């Protein structure tokens, strides 16, 4: 449903 | 938010997102009051009924945002939480009394164009439009209809109705942390908030400074849009001395 | 802040949204 987010945001 | 209409860019700047990290998921509304501080409705972040009880690793801010779930490169902002604060004396086991937690961000969020702080009221401000008929805006990302999902942020506006109807609307306990809002069956137009919303900001726009201030936080509701119902929302004035105590020490 | 509840894109420019009237004339 939502767009990935930029990996270094879920770091 | 239900018989809404889609929000103008930049409108909300103050709405944040409240993103789950995993599985990657809307959870709850949300208003960013500084560059560190973002409010929020307590049972976004604590439920035991429900087994909720975050913690600030499991979750995510988005600030800046428009579209509900398209990751928007240049413009909205993601920031990780510092602390997590619950108003000691929510009150989850009956009526949500005091529905409301502070998050602060680990890191300052730049202000844009799309990103800008609500003002909380000031006791005067407060007594003067949390009237009876006087509107409020309620903003968010949650369901079109209680029974489906938008596009981009739902915008609605919303009278304030009498105390003694708002009671009178439901067999909850409503204490003074709260007020309602929406329209009566016989009013015609429509509107409420739904699955999703909650969390986020009920606004006010001062006639008298031209400023928006935030008078609610998207609390709760029997259903959404129901005819005869309204939607509740915490009372931010009645517990802005807790606002100020948290921001004060941390 | 000092500048809480202006919006870049509305208040700041002097540009009015298109339903921030509807409040207005309810705070009668
Ligand atoms: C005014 O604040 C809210 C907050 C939440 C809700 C809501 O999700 N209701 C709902 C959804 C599904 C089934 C029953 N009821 C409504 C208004
Ligand atoms: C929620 O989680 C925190 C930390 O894990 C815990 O200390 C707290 O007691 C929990 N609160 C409730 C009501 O379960
Ligand atoms: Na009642
Ligand atoms: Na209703």
């Amino acid at each position: 449903d939502f767009e990935e987010i930029p990996e270094e945001y879920l770091q | 938010i239900v018989e809404g209409s889609d929000a103008e860019i930049g409108m909300s700047p103050w709405q944040v997102m409240l993103f789950r990290k995993s599985p990657q998921e809307l959870l709850c509304g949300a208003s960013l009051i500084s560059d560190r501080w973002v409010l929020t409705a307590a049972h976004c972040l604590l439920y035991p009924p429900w087994d909720k009880n975050f913690t600030e690793n499991d979750l995510l801010v988005r600030i800046g945002k428009h579209s509900r779930t398209r990751y928007e490169r240049n413009i909205e902002k993601i920031s990780m939480l510092e602390k997590i604060y619950i108003h000691p004396r929510y009150n989850w086991r009956e009526n949500l009394d005091r529905d409301i937690a502070l998050m602060k961000l680990k890191k300052p969020v730049a202000f844009s164009d799309y990103i800008h702080p609500v003002c909380l009221p000031d006791r005067e401000t407060a007594a003067s439009l949390l009237q009876a008929g006087y509107k409020g805006r309620v903003t968010g990302w949650g369901n079109l209809k209680e029974t489906g999902q938008p596009s981009v942020l739902q915008v609605v506006n919303l009278p304030i109705v009498e105390r003694p109807v708002c009671k009178d609307s439901t067999r909850i306990r409503i204490t003074d942390n709260m007020f309602c809002a929406g329209y009566k069956p016989d009013e015609g137009k429509r509107g409420d908030a739904c699955e999703g919303d909650s969390g986020g900001p009920f606004v006010m726009k001062s006639p008298f400074n031209n400023r928006w201030y935030q008078m609610g936080i998207v609390s709760w509701g029997e259903g959404c849009d129901r005819d005869g119902k309204y939607g509740f929302y915490t009372h931010v004035f009645r517990l802005k001395k807790w606002i100020q105590k948290v921001i004060d020490q941390f | 802040e000092a500048d809480c509840g202006l919006r870049p894109l509305f208040e700041k420019k002097s540009l009015e949204d298109k339903t921030e009237r509807e409040l207005l004339e309810s705070y009668i």
